[PDB]
RNA sequence: UACUGUAAUGGACUACCGUGGCAGUGACGGGUAACGGGGAAUUAGGGUUCGAUUCCGGAGAGGGAGCCUGAGAAACGGCUAC
RNA sequence: AGUGAUUGGAUGAUAGGAAUCCAAACCCCUUUCAGAGUAACAAUUGGAGGGCAAGUCUGGUGCCAGCAGCCGCGGUAAUUCCAGCUCCAAUAGCGUAUAUUAAAGUUGUUGCAGUUAAAAAGCUCGUAGUUGGAUUUCUGCUGGAAGGCCAAUUCUAGCAUCCUUCUGGACUUUUACUUUGAGAAAAUUAGAGUGUUUCAAGCAGGCUUGUCGCCUUGAAUACUCAGCAUGGAAUAAUAAGAUUUCGGCCCUAUUUUGGUUUCUAGGACUGAAGUAAUGAUUAAUAGGGACGGUUGGGGGCAUUCGUAUUUAACUGUCAGAGGUGAAAUUCUUAGAUUUGUUAAAGACGAACUACUGCGAAAGCAUUUGCCAAAGAUGUUUUCAUUAAUCAAGAACGAAAGUUAGGGGCUCGAAGACGAUCAGAUACCGUCGUAGUCUUAACCAUAAACUAUGCCGACUAGAGAUAGGAAAACGUCAUGACUUCUCCUGCACCUUAUGAGAAACCAAAGUCUUUGGGUUCUGGGGGGAGUAUGGUCGCAAGGCUGAAACUUAAAGGAAUU
């Protein structure tokens, strides 16, 4: 997990905000695909 | 340098009422005269009510936010 | 901060047993998952055969190739690499012949210069060190 | 809101202590207070004291010298068995050779040298060095 | 700091060092527990009846005259309440607050505060069935909660 | 409640009758590379981990089940069956 | 005092007897013939950059082979590789691997940490759970038994109005607590005694020309939550909140077989006269409630106003207007943009507006009215511990988003072109649908921040400020202002022998001189708020929440 830090960007990084609509992006992915082998 | 036993009579009379040594009321009552009647009526400082005279009601003092106000020229003696 | 009170057992006894499993070498000790989890049965050694002799390099800066070995398990058939110690030795290991195998020392993790968490103690029965010294 | 009435005071005694006044007031004073300060006073820790009589819980007021280094209180009150008095003191105190321990016994509160002489335990009460 | 909201006010009546006062009063232990039946009859809360001597007539407080205090004397006359004054005005707040809020639904700080005061008076109800101040088994409800003021 | 059965007490078992009992202080279920304890290792105090193994209990004789003889066995260096 | 193979003469390893041991061999203990001079009867195992004690030695190798637990050595001069020499450490042992204990105050009861390093639920209610203010025979003098030491310290009887039914136990609410005592197998563990040659051990021995041998021989003792018992004055739970003589009434067993019936003896039941002071602690600088005059951009429902922006209308006048860093898309003689007077529409309440107020937090600025509600202050009113904090569980929770109706001015994720640029799906520009606004449901998260949990006590001053209250022959006209005190707010400045890693901090203080009460959370960095399972949701997603493998540093505050 992350909690409070979550965001915290000491060093060069990806940028929070957008990581975790990238993760959200691959997670909705995730269930139409697992849906449809029902 | 300091006595705690002993406290001196100007500082605590401007202390709040429970913060002094011993606690005890800044409040007090009132043998009041109103200027028609000859009677007299037992009346607290701090009043709550509007106070009625003893017969055929004038009006003594009306209650405010602390000590309620005298109702004109009317005298009051502290018990 | 924690609860005082002569009666505060419970609350005491259930924080450290809950927050024990927040350390990593509780968790390595006490959970399921040593006993599928390494090639090894919770065993110092284990013997095995060499099915191939292999070759890896060192991560940066070190550079080399290091000489390890790929070998399976009598017990469960599982392949790992084990790193052969000293000058040489690579020679002394023949492919399909027994060979001791020994935790590198660093319970599992990885050692210095990739991914290799054992030592092949002896081959054949002869042993690393007696062919070295050639004693 | 105000658990423990002795806790309250020895950190109001501690303070006033460490700044160095006189003399110090505390509130609401009770029946522990006066016996927990009058087995310091045996020891020569601090002087007299007065307890005004209001009509409540009453204000005690005590003249102190520069002596107390610290005094405490040991919440929750657990219970000791005279092996471990020893025990306890080698942990809490700051030598061997002088403070004392403090703990309420059947036999009136007092101190862990009259304790072991009396030879009954109790419930630990405070302590003072 | 009070109990539901934040605030943290000190104001109290602080009473008197000296008791049986005063040396300026007289009258009787007597005529006062007369004037208090008289004023409980008249219909008037154990409250009120202090606040109606100390104002107009003598006594500063009864515990000083008599023995005993207001709602001692009610209770042994037998002109006492049914229940006790502090229940019965959180009880009558929480049955104003019902018909101002289901008029006005949508007010949501109206909403908040019926749950405080029907809060406290679940918790201090379950102080009175201790005490024994109130029947067994003597249950809140907003269905007959009216009714039971007046 | 009243039999029955036992070396005797018991839902141990059988007839009828009532609707109970346990649980957030962890019931019920799962895991144990778990027989329990007396003990062992560990150099303040408090602890943490181990205890198949000299003694004391417990259980078992490849897996389950049944039984004879006898004061005592559901025995296995006794018997019957799968 | 150490070196120097320079010679020099002075006990068992071994091999075989003897007796002893042994059920029969054997080993031990005794004594025996042989038995060491590079004492060839030859000590090894790991190291020598740091941590870690011990070489800037000498050859070979050249980011190769290899070392290396970690940091790091090796690219042609290696204090680390492969050798030699010398030295170090332990020594008949020493190295390695796995598990485990200490180190680990890195699981923290003793004893950690949570503003910024890992971590205070967005915020209130709340049931268990945990924790709970003060107060009820204290003082004094006279003994008694002991008592350590050149009278203190224990224990105990009396007397200040102190029970009794008897000749040790019954009553004193009940436990916890503490004390002493019972009972609880040894072995192991600590431990008394004792030269198994020492020692680990073992439980034996020790004296002695005496013979029914002796030491009336030793092998002590401790240790072993719950349970049983007991002395006791505190602390803390917990309980509660009549008597004295007379009679009707009425059942029940001894002694002088069963029926009979009295008697007395004693029970439990209800009247009549008498005694005792006839029987209720205070009112927390805890809490609830009442009452009084106020305070507030707190909440809901109406109502009302103000300019502006866009559209439309007419009314002028006439070529540009718009926009930018600079231009273009766009709008324009079928009259834009600018001038003026209206009308409609729906937003939003400028300036006053602040290191100000109100609100549980989210949040809340036009006027007036209505509807309940709240704090602080004042109080010689009232109840009398009703309280604090809260697993479950419950209410509210900006913005965005969703669902179904209204409304749609402006702004404006998407989309559209026009620019800029190497390209520019962006910054800039011009249009512009969802959305923005409202009623009715949902959603339940934000750098929801004071990145500081909530009650309580005490620490240090000065000047401001908001609300209430009291005083002054105060100044001007019930109120405004001045001076002074009190609580209650948001803060601010200064300073600390208070704290901190520092930045900074009246709390982050009163914490190794460590314990006032309580809720939640964290244990190197990733993997990951992912996977799977659960549950809430219409969805978006929320709450709960792993592992394999990976890595020696991530991270904090200041300095140059």
């Amino acid at each position: 997990a992350h909690g409070a830090s979550r965001y915290k960007k000491a060093r060069a990084k990806m940028r929070w905000k957008w990581k975790k609509k990238r993760t959200r992006r691959l997670q909705r992915k995730r269930r139409k695909m697992r849906q449809r082998s029902r | 340098e300091i006595d705690l036993l002993h406290p001196d009579p100007k500082v605590e009379a401007s202390k709040h009422k429970l913060k002094r040594l011993i606690p005890n009321p800044n409040s007090f009552f009132m043998d009041v005269k109103c200027p028609g009647c000859l009677q007299i009526t037992t009346v607290f400082s701090h009043a709550q009510t509007v106070v009625l005279c003893g017969s055929c009601n004038i009006m003594l003092c009306q209650p405010t936010g602390g000590k309620c106000k005298l109702t004109e020229g009317c005298s009051f003696r502290k018990k | 901060g924690k609860p005082n009170g002569i009666r505060t057992a419970r609350k005491l006894r259930s924080r450290r047993r809950v927050q024990k499993w927040a350390d990593k070498t509780y968790k390595k000790a006490h959970l399921g998952t040593r006993w599928k989890a390494n090639p090894f049965g919770g065993s110092s050694h284990a013997k095995g055969i060499v099915v191939e002799k292999l070759g890896i390099e060192a991560k940066q800066p070190n550079s080399a190739i290091r000489k390890c070995v790929r070998v399976q398990l009598i017990k469960n058939g599982k392949k790992i690499t084990a790193f052969v110690p000293r000058d040489g030795s690579l020679n002394y290991i023949d492919e399909n012949d027994e060979v001791l195998v020994a935790g590198f020392g660093r319970s599992g993790h990885a050692v210095g210069d990739p991914g290799v968490r054992f030592k092949v103690v002896k081959v054949a029965g002869a042993s690393l060190l007696a062919l070295f010294k050639e004693k | 809101v105000r658990m423990n009435v002795l806790a309250d005071c020895l950190k109001t005694l501690v303070n006033a202590e460490k700044r160095g006044r006189r003399q110090v007031l505390i509130r609401p004073s009770s029946k522990v207070i006066i016996k927990f300060l009058q087995c310091m006073q045996r020891r020569g820790y601090i002087g007299d004291f007065e307890i005004v009589d209001d009509h409540r819980a009453g204000k005690i007021v005590i003249e102190l010298l520069g002596r107390i280094n610290k005094c405490g209180v040991i919440s929750p009150r657990f219970d000791i068995q005279v092996d471990k008095i020893e025990q306890f003191c080698s942990n809490l105190l700051p030598s061997r050779q002088f403070g004392h321990l403090v703990l309420t016994t059947a036999y009136g509160i007092m101190d862990h040298e009259e304790a072991r002489r009396k030879h009954t335990g109790g419930k630990i009460l405070g302590y003072f060095f | 700091g009070r109990m539901y909201g934040p605030g943290k006010g000190m104001s109290a009546s602080a009473l008197p060092w000296r008791r049986k006062p005063p040396t300026w009063l007289k009258i009787k232990p007597s005529d006062v527990e007369e004037h208090i039946a008289k004023l409980a009859k008249k219909g008037q809360t154990p409250s009120q009846i202090g606040v109606t001597l100390r104002d107009s007539f003598g006594v500063p407080q009864v515990k000083s005259v008599t023995g005993n205090k207001i709602l001692r004397i009610l209770k042994l006359q037998g002109l006492a309440p049914e229940l006790p004054e502090d229940l019965y005005y959180l009880i009558k707040k929480a049955v104003s607050v019902r018909k101002h809020l289901e008029r006005n639904r949508k007010d949501k700080d109206a909403k908040f505060r019926l749950i405080l005061v029907e809060s406290r008076i679940h918790r201090l109800a379950r102080y009175y069935k201790r005490t024994k101040q109130l029947p067994a088994t003597w249950k809140y409800q907003s269905a007959t909660a009216s009714a039971l003021v007046a």
